[PDB]
RNA sequence: AGGUCUGUGAUGCCCUCCGCCCUGGGCCGCACGCGCGCUACACUGGCGGGGCCAGCCGGCGCCCGCGAGGACGCGAGCCCCCGCCGUGGCCGGGACCGCGGGCUGGAACGCCCCCGCGCACCAGGAAUGUCUUGUAGGCGCCCGCCCCCACCGCG
RNA sequence: ACGGAGGGGUACACCAGACGUGGAGUCUGCGGCUCAAUCUGACCAACGCGCGCACCUCACCAGGCCC
C-alpha cells in the first residue's frame, strides 16, 4: 500500500506530481512568525493533507480536525509557551481543490 | 491464534501471532529510526506473521512495549521443551526486562512544590 | 613511581563526616585511608608505601 | 424494551442492590472532588484538605428497597 | 562581482549578508515587509546583498512607494487610517519622527492622561509602577 | 580506572539501555562505558533528559577519531577514561589514595566538562570538542583539560600530606 | 495571652441608631528596600516545511474572515526528519511605545489579533535554598476563583 | 530549663554531587510615600497568605432616597 513507502518521500514526490494567490502574504498559522520559504510549500501542504486523508478510510476527518493536526507554539512573549492552531481558510480551500457526507469529507 | 501483551509506562501493546506490522507501519519503518535497532534486537539475537496494536505514553515506551511483546510472542512458540526453557535464558542474558515488565510509575505530587521531592525556597528574611 | 597494592579488608569509615575508609592493603599489611567506594579484592595505585595510616 | 439506571454512592449498598435485583431478573465510576485550605482565615502553614466522592452507574437494558439508592427508567 | 555597501534612505547597509534581513537595516521596515516586497518585485530573496541590480532597486523603490497599489494588503501596512489624511499611508521612511512628534504636539495641545504620562516620562498603559525601577 | 569497572562485554549495540543502575551500590560497575559516557552527556538543565541527541554525538565523534587517528573508535575511549582519574586527594588535609570505581566514574565526568566549557559561545561544534578532547586524553597531553587537572590534583595531594 | 469577632441566626460586654439602597471614584495610585516567581542571556541554539506518540477525562460539522473573531447546524510539547542563518546584542533576548481590527459587558480602564517600534541583559558580590527512581530537571496539559483575563495554587 | 559539661543515638542536616536563588526586565504581595479615600489582617511558625478588584463583592471616599 501507500503505507509501505515513507511519508517524507510521499509528500515531496507528490507535490512534484501536481492554486490560489492568497498563498502569498499568508503564514500557516498564528504560531509561525514567518511565512514559509520554499515556495513549493503549497503543493507540499496539499500533498501532506491528502497523505493524511487517505489514511482515514472510513470516518470523516474535517478541517478543524486538520488545523489541529498542523499546530505549533507561540513564543517571544515572556510567558510560558502555549500551543496554537493554524489557519482554517487555507486548509478548507485545499480540501475544496482536492474535492474536484454526514460531516466533513472523505476519500473517493 | 496467539495472544501477547507488552507494557511500558502507560503503553499497551497487543500482539496476534499466527503461523510484520506495528501500527500498520512495518518493522523498520517505525518512526524512531535510531531506536529501530533497539526494537530489532530480539529478532537478530534469537518467521511467522505477527500483528501489533500499541498505544499509550510516548515514543520510547511504545518501543519497549512492542519489543517485549514480540519477545513473548515467539517465546510462546515452542511448548514444554528445552528450547521453551533456554530462549528465555538468552533473553535474560541480554536483559531481564525482555520478559518481565518494568514496574516503575510516576509518584504523585504533594502540595508545596512542583514535583514529588522539590519543595519551594525557604526565606527567613 | 606507581606502587599498585591490593586491599584484603575494610576496617571502617575514618573521616569525622564519613568519607574515607581504612583498608588493609598488601608481603605486607600496610593500612591506608581511601576516599571512594571500595570492596574487597579491589586495587589501589599507591604513590608510595613508606607511610601507614595512623590508628 | 425497558431501560434501568440504578445509582448509589456506597459501593456496598450498590453491590447489594445489584445482587438482590438479579434475585428477580461503558458507564464507569466518576468522582466529585474539591481541594480547599484547612484553616478558616489565611494564617499558618499552607495545608490543604482534599475532599473526594465517587458514585457509580449500573446499567440494565432490560429486554430490596435501599434508602440512598436512586433509580431512573428511560 | 558584488559590492559591500548599498547606502540607502540615509541609513548604511553592510552586504555580504542576506538581503531579506539586511533590508531591515532601514528603520520602519520588518522582515515581513522585506519578504512581501522582494519576491513581489520579482527578485530572489536570499543570494547575497551585493548582487542587487539597479533596475532591481528600482522595482523595489516602486513597490515601496505604493504598497496598496500593487496588492500588498491593508492589514500589512503601517499607518492605517491616519489622523492626517484619512488614508492608509505607508510610513516606510525615516520621516517617522514627524508623525511621532507632531502626535506628541497634538496631545500636549488636547491634554490627555496618556500625553501627560508621557510628559512625566512614565507608564501610560495601566501598568503598575509600585515596583522600584 | 581498571578492568573491573570498564564495561566492554555486557552492552546492547547503541548506548540507550533503559533499566536500573543507581538503585544498588556497585551496580553501575556493569554499566557499559559507551553508555556511562552518553548518560553524562545529557548534563545541564538546558539538556536534562535529551538522550537521543547525546547519542548523536558519541557515534559521530566516533566519525572523527578514525578519520584522524585510524584506530577503532572505542579502544581510544577506554584508555582515555583510564588516563584520567586523580590517584590521590587532599581531604586537616591528608593525602589519600582514590577508589578504582571512583576514578572510572570521575574521569568520565572530566572529559564531558572539557567539551562543555570548550564548546559554549564557539562557532565550532560541541561534539567537535568531545572529539579532540577524547583523542587528547588518549596519548596524554595537557591540551586535554582532563589530563591537565588530573596532574593538578596529584600535585596538591602529594603536597597536602 | 500565636492567627481568626471582617465567614456565618457562635457570642458576652461596650457604641451606633455605623441600618438598606442609588450614581461616581479608590483599594490597581509611586523616587524608593524587601520576598515568592516568569521570560532570558543562544549553535547541546533560533527559524521554515513534514512525521507522530500521552494521562488527570473530553463535543464538533459548514462557512466566512490574513488573523482574532462572526452567521447558521448536528453528535500536546518536547523529540525525529529535511533544509536556512554563521559567533555579529545577529535571524539571541521581547520590555516600552504608535495606528488599526475584534470579544465581554448597562457600561472598558479588562482581554485577543495584525503591521511597526527592538529596552535591559555576555551567566551574575557579600550571602542563600532544595533534592536519593521514574526521583532532580526539561516539556506541555487540565481544574479552581472567573462577564473577560494566570506569570498563582490543586493536580 | 539551660550549660563554649561528659556519654549514647539520629535526619538531605552535612559529606559526594546535582539543580538552583541573590546580578537584568517583568507579574504578584509587604513596607514607606502620596492621596477626598488609596479599607484592613498577619512581621522559623507575616510577606502568589485571608480562592480571579471596571459595576456588585467593599469594609473606604463625594453625594443622594426609604423606615
Ligand atoms: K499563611
Ligand atoms: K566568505
Ligand atoms: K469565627
Ligand atoms: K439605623
Ligand atoms: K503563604
Ligand atoms: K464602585
Amino acid at each position: 500500500s501507500v503505507t509501505r513507502v515513507p511519508a517524507d518521500v510521499f509528500i515531496n514526490s507528490f507535490a512534484a506530481h501536481l492554486c490560489p494567490a492568497f498563498t502569498d502574504y499568508v503564514k500557516t498559522g498564528v504560531s509561525r512568525q514567518y511565512a514559509p520559504r520554499d515556495a513549493d510549500w503549497f503543493y507540499i501542504k496539499a500533498a501532506s493533507v491528502i497523505r493524511h486523508f487517505y489514511i482515514s478510510g472510513s470516518h470523516s476527518i474535517g478541517v478543524a480536525g486538520l488545523a489541529r493536526k498542523y499546530s505549533s507554539l507561540q513564543k517571544g512573549k515572556t510567558t510560558p509557551h502555549h500551543t496554537k492552531r493554524a489557519s482554517c481558510k487555507v486548509i478548507r480551500s485545499i480540501v475544496s481543490q482536492f474535492l474536484g457526507g454526514e460531516r466533513g469529507r472523505h476519500i473517493s | 491464534t496467539v495472544h501477547t501483551l507488552g507494557k511500558k509506562k502507560n503503553s499497551v501493546a497487543v500482539a496476534f501471532v499466527k503461523a510484520i506490522l506495528v501500527n500498520n507501519v512495518p518493522l523498520a519503518l517505525v518512526r524512531p529510526e535510531i531506536l529501530r535497532t533497539k526494537v530489532s534486537e530480539p529478532i537478530m539475537i534469537l518467521g511467522l506473521d505477527m500483528n501489533i496494536k500499541v498505544a499509550g505514553g510516548g515514543h520510547v515506551s511504545q518501543i519497549y512495549a512492542v519489543r517485549q511483546a514480540i519477545s513473548r510472542g515467539v517465546l510462546a512458540s515452542v511448548k514444554d521443551e528445552a528450547a521453551r526453557s533456554e530462549l528465555r535464558a538468552k533473553l535474560v542474558s541480554y536483559d531481564r526486562q525482555l520478559v518481565v515488565s518494568d514496574p516503575r510509575r510516576c509518584e504523585a505530587k504533594k502540595f508545596g512544590g512542583r514535583g514529588a521531592r522539590a519543595r519551594r525556597q525557604k526565606s527567613y528574611r | 613511581e606507581p606502587i599498585n597494592a591490593r586491599v584484603i579488608e575494610v576496617l571502617g569509615r575514618t573521616s569525622s563526616r564519613g568519607g574515607i575508609t581504612q583498608v588493609k592493603v598488601e608481603k605486607r599489611q600496610i593500612i591506608r585511608n581511601v576516599i571512594g567506594p571500595v570492596r574487597k579484592d579491589d586495587i589501589l595505585v599507591l604513590m608510595e608505601s613508606e607511610r601507614e595510616a595512623r590508628r | 424494551k425497558y431501560t434501568i439506571i440504578v445509582v448509589g454512592k456506597d459501593l456496598k449498598l450498590v453491590e447489594r442492590y445489584v445482587k438482590s435485583i438479579v434475585k428477580e431478573g461503558r458507564a464507569p465510576v466518576r468522582r466529585l472532588t474539591i481541594t480547599t485550605r484547612k484553616s478558616p482565615c489565611g494564617e499558618g502553614t499552607n495545608t490543604w484538605h482534599r475532599f473526594e466522592l465517587r458514585m457509580y452507574k449500573r446499567t440494565f437494558w432490560v429486554t430490596v428497597v435501599i434508602p440512598g439508592i436512586q433509580v431512573t427508567v428511560e | 562581482d558584488y559590492r559591500d555597501l548599498l547606502r540607502m534612505f540615509n541609513t548604511n547597509i553592510q552586504g555580504k549578508v542576506v538581503l531579506e534581513c539586511a533590508l531591515v537595516g532601514i528603520k520602519g521596515i520588518g522582515r515581513r515587509f522585506a519578504n512581501v516586497a522582494l519576491k513581489k518585485a520579482n527578485i530572489d530573496v536570499h543570494k547575497r546583498a551585493g548582487e542587487l541590480t539597479a533596475a532591481e532597486e528600482d522595482a523595489l523603490m516602486k513597490v515601496l512607494e505604493d504598497p496598496l497599489s500593487h496588492g500588498i494588503p491593508a492589514w500589512m501596512l503601517n499607518r492605517n487610517n491616519d489622523f492626517e489624511s484619512g488614508k492608509d499611508m505607508h510610513i516606510l521612511v525615516n520621516t517617522i519622527a514627524s508623525t511621532h512628534r507632531a502626535d506628541l504636539e497634538r496631545l500636549r495641545k488636547t491634554r490627555c492622561e496618556r500625553g501627560v504620562r508621557h510628559h512625566h516620562n512614565l507608564k501610560v498603559r495601566g501598568q503598575h509602577t509600585k515596583s522600584t525601577g | 580506572s581498571l578492568e573491573a569497572y570498564i564495561s566492554i562485554d555486557n552492552h546492547s549495540f547503541v548506548p540507550h539501555s533503559a533499566g536500573r543502575w543507581s538503585a544498588k551500590r556497585f551496580r553501575k560497575a556493569k554499566c557499559p562505558v559507551v553508555e556511562r559516557l552518553t548518560n553524562s552527556l545529557m548534563m545541564h538543565g538546558r539538556n536534562s533528559g535529551k538522550k537521543l541527541m547525546a547519542m548523536k554525538t558519541v557515534g559521530e565523534a566516533f566519525e572523527l577519531i578514525n578519520l584522524y587517528t585510524g584506530k577503532n573508535p572505542v579502544q581510544v575511549l577506554v584508555d582515555a577514561v583510564a588516563n584520567s582519574g586523580p590517584r590521590e586527594d587532599s581531604c586537616r588535609r591528608q593525602s589519600v589514595d582514590v577508589s578504582p570505581l571512583r576514578r572510572v566514574n570521575i574521569g568520565i565526568y572530566n572529559i564531558a566538562t572539557g567539551a562543555r566549557k570548550a564548546a559554549f559561545r564557539k562557532v565550532r561544534p560541541f561534539a567537535e570538542c568531545l572529539a579532540e578532547e577524547i583523542m587528547n586524553a588518549a596519548a596524554g597531553a595537557d591540551k586535554s583539560y582532563a589530563i591537565s587537572q588530573r596532574n593538578s590534583v596529584e600535585r596538591i595531594a602529594v603536597s597536602n600530606r
